[PDB]
């Protein structure tokens, strides 16, 4: 039910 | 032979509190110093929330980095480590340049007293994530007490807490199986105040146990700034008085 | 359609956390003339009975009798998220599934508003006699916390006997035993016996910690006993009524 | 037989506080000058030993000696219901088989009054000489306690440093080290060190923490400290006597 | 042992 | 690597 915080800010390296 | 990291805090407490509002939601983390000043983010063991911290070199009373610097660090033993500190103590913190070991120093100001530990660190690979700049639908900024209030009360009427804000005042609501309530705040007209700058209405939902976790840091700050939009995580922002923040970011639900 | 306003809902607040440990689900009778609460613990050692007559109330307006059954609870937590200056405000409607509250702070920025569920009880309501009794101890409520808190490290069970000097409590345990005596004085934080025959009863001690959490509404605590009949703890509620605790002796 | 008063009672509620958790049981020697009770713990690692002098009471007065086995948790419970400028007294005869306490408040209206069981103990009394000791520091209680806490949590062992300046405490554990250091001022807040020669010993540091439940008897203690002996550390009963544990180092 | 609160009201 | 306290003194007897 809770979207991961991933799915709004991209990973770096 | 200098030391490649030497910091000097005389409100050492700030460092206290900053270790209470990251210790019980993230237990490993990884500390970026460099010449403009201490950084860390993190997201939980869950990736649903991620904190952001900010230190600025400004803020220290004596600031020197000569090499950038990532420190793996166990918050918790930091955290016990900065408890053997009084609340009025001078902190320095203290490091060579491949760091084994972080210093710390705690002065008291009486002069009666000198104590020093050295904590080791630890090897660690961080995700680190891109947050983009942005501007929000609705900015709210009420008192920090007021918010560690409404959020832990809400949390035994239930699960999850829907915030919605116009301009006339933030909602705060749950429900679960005993029943349901709502909480309403409106503006005012100085530190216990509630001002909201609105852009377009919102209404998201998100989970209780997250923003219980994010209110340890209520010493940091009086006031605390909430930021909403559409489909993006909630900032919950502390102010480190003219030093830097401390943000916590909370994704929505489904 | 009942909605009763309550300038002073620390009231509420106070007598929610004197039930909630002795009693876990009750009904709420509701009426024109206020509202009442009775029931016993699940031992049926004890009972409980609540008055708050519609006259101490701010705003009372009752069309119609309710029997609204309430868990403690979950009522006690919804009180929690309430100040305690707030103006608390109930309301329910007489097809009654569940009880609204308002909490409103008085400073006019802040206003919750709750929705508690009800649940189905059937009251095993019991008839209390009128009856003078032998011995009426009015003391501070303060001590008598701490009398039958600091004797239940002795002992399980209390002896309180009473006499126009002063009135002594007293318990055994296998450690030792103890006893404690005050007497009448010379208003707030006094002691004074309206006897008119001696007594020597004894109570078990785990009841009267249960009921002496009601201490917050009031400085006094007024004890009522005869021989062979249930001991009446009664804890004042000002200007509005009462909160009473009966306790069986053992015999 | 043995009869004792004491104005102040905090204080004998301070000294069960200060004993009923490092040991359970031990023996009280009643005599005219005054009690004097030793016992080491069950580890024999640490001994406590009181002093408390007739002097100190209000009135005292004991006919003849007395070996009062009491239990100090037992004691403790009964102390509790006391409050803290309670008037108490001590009574016992011959052979005790119980020990009386009376617990006066100092309004007049309230007269508490326990019997406490005693117990059978044969207890192993040790030599302890006199000596002068290498190093010997005077320090607030309130900072000793604190540092012995705090250095806990890093390791489980303390090495404590003692020359000419200051005095250091150190710790070490999986997660760390530190030190702690305090140097000489210039009445409470005061540290002072009678230095004859450097000293460095290391003691395990959870019971100290036992030791430090002796702060709320005085805001000093003084450590005693030579090589190859037993730590002191020693808490002043005001005008009346001292409290002494006795913390055996390592190998 | 104790008595109860039912030994002394009854049911109305 | 706790020494006893009874090896630093010794017990008086009946």
């Amino acid at each position: 039910k809770d979207s991961k915080i991933t799915d709004h800010f991209m990973r770096l390296p | 032979g200098p030391a490649m990291f030497e910091a000097r805090l005389v409100q050492g407490s700030i460092l206290k509190k900053v270790l209470e509002a990251l210790k019980d939601l993230i237990n490993e983390a990884c500390w970026d110093i460099s010449s403009s000043g201490v950084n860390l983010q993190s997201m939980d063991s869950s990736h649903v929330s991620l904190v952001q911290l900010t230190l600025r070199s400004e803020g220290f009373d004596t600031y020197r980095c000569d090499r950038n610097l990532a420190m793996g660090v166990n918050l918790t033993s930091m955290s016990k480590i900065l408890k053997c500190a009084g609340n009025e103590d001078i902190i320095t913190l203290r490091a060579e340049d491949n760091a084994d070991t972080l210093a710390l120093v705690f002065e008291a100001p009486n002069q009666e007293k000198v104590s020093d530990y050295e904590m080791k660190l630890m090897d660690l690979d961080v995700e680190q994530l891109g947050i983009p700049e942005q501007e929000y639908s609705c900015v709210v900024k009420m008192p920090s007490g007021e918010f560690a209030r409404i959020c832990r009360d809400l949390s035994h009427i239930g699960d999850a807490v829907v915030i919605s804000c116009a301009k006339d005042g933030v909602k705060f609501s749950a429900s679960g199986e005993l029943g349901n309530g709502n909480i309403k705040l409106s503006q005012t007209s100085e530190e216990e105040a509630v001002t909201i700058e609105m852009n377009e209405p919102v209404q998201l939902t998100f989970a209780l146990r997250y923003l219980n976790f994010f209110t340890k840091a209520t010493p940091l700050s009086s006031t605390v700034t909430l930021s909403m939009s559409a489909d993006v995580p909630l900032v919950v922002e502390y102010k480190i008085a003219d030093m830097g923040h401390l943000k916590y970011y909370l994704a929505p639900k489904i």
